[PDB]
């Protein structure tokens, strides 16, 4: 995460790191011990992916790590029909063997339609991940995090080429200099209300990273939330 | 202060020297626990989710994993490792200094 600060161990326990063809390729958020969740545009024909749970410094080997291999990988009933493939940038990876839940492996909270938006509209969220440290160049070995103020629809439209529909929302810095990035893709965007952090975004795309004038943009989980609620019901 | 209880609807009067308040309860709002509580007046006084209901009276509640305590506002973890809390910097009784 460019413009972030180092995260600290044990403090981000929903931060799956999605491992496949390239190693460090997408982040993910433990929707719970048996399923983790991620942007749909990390689902490649051919790759076979591996959630790295309790990870801290990639250049080294932590006792909290719990890899699984994705036993199957749903994306939403409306990902892309060959059309605009970053809209409902969302998806669930069923892990094969259930993760042992602990203080380094802990699911983030998925608050219903009406409330996830409310948390989302408190206007600053903790974005995290191992992605690029600088704009094209250097990836974060030891988990990076960053706070992001919500940046309004009207303005963020004003920084685009592309179509920013409603299943996404924009956020980052007006004065360019810090954002998520490629390699952060799929990582979390959560807001904490008084301890309990809730997920309100999948970190998605962005006309480049942390580029003064252009922002990075995120998925609007408000929408898919119920869907998430449905399909992970261990009960 | 508390002869008879100025806080009604069940609330509780911690009277003072000068003054007194009404520790209010659920369902209820305003000063002497007079008027109803509403999902827009301070979240409903629920700690996670405020809903309304058939009546216009409220209904607090929690995410999958937490359990609404018997006071009916605050949420208690209901499974060992609950959703979205950090747990290094709090066990057993520690705060991020
Ligand atoms: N700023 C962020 N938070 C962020 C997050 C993920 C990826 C990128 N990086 N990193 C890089 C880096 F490599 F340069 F570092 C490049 C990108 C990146 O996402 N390129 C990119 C991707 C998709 C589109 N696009 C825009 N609207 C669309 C509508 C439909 C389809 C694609 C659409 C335009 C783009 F610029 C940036």
């Amino acid at each position: 995460i460019v413009g972030g600060e180092n995260a600290k161990p044990g403090q981000f326990p929903w931060q799956v790191l999605l491992n496949g063809k390239i190693d460090a390729f997408c982040g993910g958020s433990i929707i719970n011990e048996k399923w983790v969740v991620t942007a749909a545009h990390c689902i490649e024909p051919g790759v076979k992916i591996t959630v790295v749970a309790g990870e801290y410094n990639t250049e080294e080997t932590e006792p909290t790590e719990q890899r699984r291999n994705v036993i199957r990988a749903i994306p939403h009933h409306s990902y892309n029909a060959t059309v605009n493939k970053y809209s409902h940038d969302i998806a669930l990876l069923e892990l094969d063997e259930p993760l042992t839940l602990n203080s380094y492996v802990t699911p983030i909270c998925i608050a219903d339609k009406e409330y996830t938006n409310i948390f989302l509209k408190f206007g600053s969220g903790y974005v995290s991940g191992w992605g690029r440290v600088f704009n094209r160049g250097r990836s974060a070995t030891i988990l990076q995090y960053l706070k992001v103020p919500l940046v309004d629809r009207a303005t963020c439209l004003r920084s685009t080429k592309f179509t920013i529909y409603s299943n996404m929302f924009c956020a980052g810095f007006h004065e360019g200099g810090k954002d998520s990035c490629q390699g952060d893709s799929g990582g979390p965007h959560v807001t904490e209300v008084e301890g309990t952090s809730f997920l309100t975004g999948i970190i998605s795309w962005g006309e480049e990273c942390a580029v003064k004038g252009k922002y990075g943009i995120y998925t609007k989980v408000s929408r898919y939330v119920n869907w998430i609620k449905e399909k992970t019901k261990l009960t | 202060q508390c002869e008879p209880n100025p806080c009604l609807n069940g609330g509780l009067c911690k009277d003072d020297i000068n003054s007194y308040e009404c520790w209010c309860q659920v369902g209820f709002e305003g000063k002497n626990c007079e008027l109803d509580a509403t999902c827009n007046i301070k979240n409903g006084r629920c700690k996670q989710f405020c809903k309304t209901g058939a009546d216009s009276k409220v209904l607090c509640s929690c995410t999958t994993g937490y359990r609404l305590a018997p006071d009916q506002k605050s949420c208690k973890p209901a499974v060992p490792f609950p959703c979205g809390r950090v747990s290094v910097s709090h066990s057993p009784t520690t705060l991020t200094r």
